[PDB]
């Protein structure tokens, strides 16, 4: 289909043929230079320009640099600086080097590219939902809502802008609103609209409304391979890892932490307790929208397997403890945390990002009653001075309504299957 | 933003590279 030779690229049709030839063929490095040798010799050619930027991509996929398409990045630029650009190779140079930049995990910039492409194309309707996503991937989420909103403003039923305005009104807990916009997109099928993301929000959304086949959406889900299955809902998996709700210290192996855990559990306590009533403001309060109703607050040592240095001074000896384990303090995967909750609290059934990681719970402070932890179909209670496991993969659902506060103590492991390489490498979350 | 115990970021890595 699409014509990406103007005037006088057409005159030399025979030559960057020849060299897309080369690189078509797998030789990069003589498509390269040939490519090179079109753009001296003709240094307006934007044919030959993206001749260049496409063999820096290929490139780059060669040698698995990021150099390389660092580079092919600007040239890719370069193509629009030219004259006389047909708008199809136009369109593809900018849409690839947003692409590109997002693979390389520059959003400022593609953003900037794809306002680019949305002004010098105004009625492409893919574009301001490709320009949505840019300003999703920043956490711009009013901007996005705002391109959408445009979007089916003037194209109603558009899946792709249903489901994206779905998901921001869902995080924005808009969560009625939200369902048919999310139930239209997905049924929509259009390109974008299969994505675990979009089932399994719809579903979280149901659950709180009180609507009953949820669960519906969470077995196509599964169907359509997003979900590991219809209760573990998690979405940054490595599959074929045990999956289980409940795990005991033996199923784990970690056992020599569970053990210093549960051994030296008071210290740990009275360490929470000081931060309780001389800092309180390292407790912070929840803000990922998951409760219905309460008071919860958590006050963080390990995120994401880096140690907060300030957080570890109201709990010294606590994270000196924790020091002498990596299989938490080295889960990047997860975090280390006191977590706090007070009588009145519901907290909405969910799920964690990922199943690379088994959550423990040591007891510290835990009423008499009115406390408990459904995961799966099994409920659950904490114990002082004891160590609770599940896999918060799987959906999972708390109350308080104790009179009295509840302290617990959450250290998170890496999953026990999991390689050496697999926990150097994972990306963190 | 980041995803602590649930999945309410559009994601939850933020990439880098190869
Ligand atoms: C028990 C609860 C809400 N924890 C989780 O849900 C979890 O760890 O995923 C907590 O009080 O901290
Ligand atoms: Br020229
Ligand atoms: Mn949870």
């Amino acid at each position: 289909k699409p014509k990406l030779l103007n005037k006088f690229d057409k005159t030399i049709k025979a030559e960057l043929d020849a060299a897309e030839k080369l690189r078509k063929r797998g030789k990069i490095e003589e498509a390269v230079n040939a490519f090179k040798e079109l753009v001296r010799k003709y240094p307006q050619s934007p044919r030959a320009r993206y001749g260049k930027a496409q063999c820096e991509d290929d490139l780059a996929e060669k040698r698995r640099s990021n150099e390389v398409l660092r580079g092919a990045i600007e040239t890719y630029q370069e193509v629009a600086s030219l004259p006389d650009v047909p708008a199809d190779l136009l369109k593809l140079s900018l849409k690839r080097r947003s692409d590109r930049q997002q693979f390389l995990g520059h959003m400022r910039g593609s953003l900037l590219t794809l306002q680019r492409l949305v002004q010098l194309f105004p009625n492409d309707t893919s574009l301001k939902n490709d320009l949505g996503v840019g300003y999703l991937l920043i956490g711009d989420n009013d901007n996005a809502k705002k391109v959408y909103e445009e979007v089916l403003s003037v194209t109603p039923n558009d899946g792709f802008a249903k489901v994206h305005y779905g998901f921001i009104l869902k995080a924005q807990n808009k969560i009625a609103e939200s369902i048919p916009y999310l139930k239209e997109g997905i049924e929509s099928g259009d390109p974008g609209t299969d994505d675990g993301r979009f089932y399994f929000h719809l579903g979280d959304a149901m659950q709180r409304v009180g609507n009953k086949e949820a669960y519906k959406w969470y077995e196509l889900g599964h169907k359509r391979g997003h979900f590991a299955s219809v209760w573990q809902r998690s979405l940054y998996n490595v599959n074929g890892l045990k999956a289980q709700p409940w795990w005991t210290p033996k199923e784990t192996g970690y056992t020599e932490l569970v053990k210093s855990l549960e051994r030296n559990w008071k210290l740990i306590r009275d360490e929470g307790l000081a931060v309780m009533d001389k800092a309180k403001g390292l407790f912070l309060p929840e803000d990922e929208n998951l409760r219905e109703k309460g008071d919860w607050s958590q006050f963080t040592l390990w995120q994401q397997g880096r140690r907060n240095e300030n957080a570890c001074k109201g709990a010294p000896k606590t994270c000196t403890l924790l020091e002498k384990f990596p299989e938490t303090t080295g889960c990047r995967r997860g975090q280390i945390k006191y977590s706090i909750m007070h009588p009145g609290t519901h907290v909405w059934p969910h799920t964690g990002p990922t199943n690379c990681r088994l959550r423990m719970h040591l007891g510290l402070v835990i009423p008499k009653e009115g406390c408990k932890i459904r995961c799966a179909n099994e409920t659950k209670t904490w114990e002082e001075g004891k160590v609770l496991i599940f896999d918060d993969s799987f959906e999972h659902e708390v109350w308080q309504d104790a009179s009295s506060f509840r302290l617990i103590f959450i250290v998170d492991v890496w999953h026990p299957e999991l390689t050496p390489q697999q926990r150097r490498s994972l990306p963190a979350i | 933003g980041k995803c602590k115990d649930g999945l309410g970021e559009y994601t939850c890595t933020s990439l880098e590279g190869f």
